[PDB]
Formats: C-alpha cells, structure tokens, sequence
C-alpha cells in the first residue's frame, strides 16, 4: 500500500538519519550554553542524558516523512533555545518536575482510586 | 575655602544620615533569587550590560574635549579688559572668536558634526 508524495526535507532515510544526528551534534554542543544561561537546576550530565533519553522516545519511527517534521520542530527548539526566548520556566519544562510519580502497579491504583 | 569644605563635609555627614535612616526604617523582608534579578521588562536578559557598547558621537567627544580648553582662554577677557592695550585686546580676542567660529563651520560643512552614518 504505496503512494506518491512530496518529500519534506530529505529523500532517503539514509539522509534523514544524517539530518537527526546533526541535530544531535548541535544539541549536545549546546548543553553547556544552556546550564550557564539559564537558572536552572540541571547539570550538563543530567542534561546530556535527558537529551539521549528522549532522542530515545522516537525508537520505533520508520517513515521518513516523519522523521522530517520530527527534525524540523527538533531544529526549531535548539534556535528558541540558543536563543533565549525561551524562558526559564520552559527548558525546565522537559522534566515535568511539578508532576509527581504515578504508581504502575494495579494495587497501588485500585487503593489510589482512578 | 576652608569654611566651604567644613560645610561640605557636614552636608555629606547629613545626606549620609538620611540613607541610614532609611536603611533601617525599611521594611525588611528576605531576598529571592528573582526580587534581585535585573529590570528587564519581566523577560530574563539575553546579554550583559557590560558588553562594548558602540559609539557614534566619537567624534563629537574628542571635539568637546577641545572646544572646553578654549573656553580656559574666553574667561579671563572680562577681568584683564580694564587693564589691557586696547588694541591688542580687541584684536586678539576677535581672532580668537573668529578662529572658533572658522573652525567649527569648517567641521560642519565637512559633515564632521553629523553622527556615524
Ligand atoms: C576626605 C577629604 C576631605 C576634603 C574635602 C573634599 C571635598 C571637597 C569639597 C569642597 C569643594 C569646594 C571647595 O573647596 O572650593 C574651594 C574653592 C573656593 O574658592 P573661592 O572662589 O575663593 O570661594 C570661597 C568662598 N568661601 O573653589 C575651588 O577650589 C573649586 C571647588 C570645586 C568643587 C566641586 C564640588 C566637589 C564636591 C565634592 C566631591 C567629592
Ligand atoms: C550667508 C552664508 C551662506 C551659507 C550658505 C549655506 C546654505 C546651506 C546651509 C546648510 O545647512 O545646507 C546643508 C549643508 C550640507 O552640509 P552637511 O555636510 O550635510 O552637514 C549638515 C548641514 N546641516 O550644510 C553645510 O554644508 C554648511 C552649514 C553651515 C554653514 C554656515 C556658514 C555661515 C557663514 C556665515
């Protein structure tokens, strides 16, 4: 089940693969700009793991197209962030620190209530 | 003099009192990390205050340095007039007015008075 379209970016994964790990490069070039920069409580190492950790979330990703609009908003972020538009609340936003853990395990959430 | 810097002192005695004053009638209430953050209109500052800033009355400056050693020569006119040859007073101080006129239309037609373009 096969279409024609419009590429976005990039023609083959082989260059969308080059394209993210570009992304990558400037990211974690960009770390130690950023912990300076900005009051946060992060360290350069927390930090290079929460870039890794969530490079991770998109495992699965297959199509390239995807893979595309993932770089572009990926890209659009680092400028937002080597800039400093983006305030100090919102780097620390990739955390999501205020929320709580929410226990996994049916008992926990049974007791707990929905 | 002396009786100028005596008072002198005592006014710097008095100002420096009210502050102190102040200090203490102040309410006191502890420090946050952002009540001492800088006046940006609300927004954290992408640059420091202390970067070059650039210039562009240079010219002007330096010129202003100049024109104020010349008003060391204007100033003692008054009280030498009653004591002067005329002539060499009167002519001497025409061309110094003159050369200072001279110079500064010189300089503004030259377009030097205007700012970096
Ligand atoms: C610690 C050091 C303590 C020593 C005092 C330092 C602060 C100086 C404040 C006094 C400055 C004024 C002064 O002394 O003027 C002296 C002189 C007056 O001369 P005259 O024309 O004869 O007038 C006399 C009228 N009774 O006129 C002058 O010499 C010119 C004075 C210019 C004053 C500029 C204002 C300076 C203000 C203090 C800055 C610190
Ligand atoms: C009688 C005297 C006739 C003088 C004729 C001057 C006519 C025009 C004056 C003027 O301002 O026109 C623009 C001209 C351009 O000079 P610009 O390098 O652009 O500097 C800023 C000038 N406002 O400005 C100039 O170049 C010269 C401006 C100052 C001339 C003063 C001459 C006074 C002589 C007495």
């Amino acid at each position: 089940a096969v279409q024609q379209v419009r590429p976005i970016l990039s023609v083959d994964r082989e260059e969308a693969r080059k394209r993210a790990l570009n992304l990558y490069k400037a990211w974690y070039r960009q770390i130690p700009y950023i912990v300076m920069d900005y009051d946060i409580p992060m360290t350069v190492e927390q930090c290079r793991d929460k870039l890794r950790e969530e490079f991770v979330k998109h495992r699965n990703v297959t199509d390239i197209r995807v893979i595309d609009m993932l770089v572009i908003k990926g890209q659009m972020e680092l400028k937002e962030s080597v800039e400093i538009w983006k305030q100090k609340g919102h780097i620390m936003r990739y955390w999501k620190e205020s929320q709580d853990p929410k226990p996994t395990d049916f008992l926990s959430k049974f007791i707990q209530g929905v | 003099m002396f009786s100028i810097i005596f008072i002198a002192l005592l006014i710097l005695l008095i100002t420096t009192i009210v502050m102190f004053l102040a200090s203490i009638l102040s309410k006191k209430a502890l420090i946050d990390r952002e009540k001492s953050s800088p006046f940006e209109c609300g927004f954290d500052p992408k640059s420091s205050s202390r970067l070059p800033f650039s210039l562009r009355f240079f010219l002007i400056t330096i010129i202003f340095l100049i024109f104020d050693v010349e008003i060391a020569l204007i100033l003692p006119m008054i009280i030498i007039m009653k004591y002067s040859n005329i002539m060499i007073w009167t002519i001497t101080s025409i061309i110094f007015i003159l050369i200072l006129l001279i110079g500064l239309y010189h300089e503004w037609n030259q377009g030097m008075l205007n700012w970096s373009n």
